[PDB]
């Protein structure tokens, strides 16, 4: 009861949670969600016209 | 969880109720029906369904 | 909080320590040093700075 509060006070829980969830951003959208591609227009875009 | 009609707690619960195991640092959820047989510290990580 | 250099709890925590009160239903933050003089239940509402 006194030890868990020490970890919560000093942010050790935050450091461990960052280590075991956020430092292993692996799959797709987390890494590649903030990038940019320009364009290339294909026919599948313009067909109803 | 407990057994019907015999209250036989299996799993990690009975390991602490029946004097088998000494401590359990594990993903265990504080409920109402678990405080009567074992004791929990202050919670260290929040979540939801 | 405790006073500087005297360890005299003013406020509501002093009302629980010095025998003046009985219970404190209040927006009170579970810190470290408040555990050593009184007792808390499980937390009921979570927040942050
Ligand atoms: N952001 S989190 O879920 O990983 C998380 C969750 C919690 C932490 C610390 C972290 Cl890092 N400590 C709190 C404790 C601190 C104090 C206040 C309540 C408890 C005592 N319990 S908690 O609310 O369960
Ligand atoms: N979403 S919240 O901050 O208002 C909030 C926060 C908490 C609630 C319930 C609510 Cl609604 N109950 C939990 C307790 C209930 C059970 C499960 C963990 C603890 C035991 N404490 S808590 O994590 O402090």
């Amino acid at each position: 009861n006194l030890a868990v509060l020490k970890l919560s006070e000093q942010g050790v829980l935050d450091k461990l949670k960052n280590k075991w969830w956020y430092d292993k951003g692996e799959c797709g959208a987390k890494d590649s969600g903030s990038k940019e591609k320009t364009s290339a227009l294909s026919l599948s875009n313009v067909a109803g016209v | 969880a407990r057994d019907a009609d015999t209250k036989i707690w299996n799993g990690m619960v009975g390991e602490l109720v029946y004097g088998k195991a000494d401590i359990a640092i594990a993903p265990l959820t504080i409920t109402l029906v678990r405080e009567e047989v074992i004791d929990f510290s202050k919670p260290f990580m929040s979540l939801g369904i």
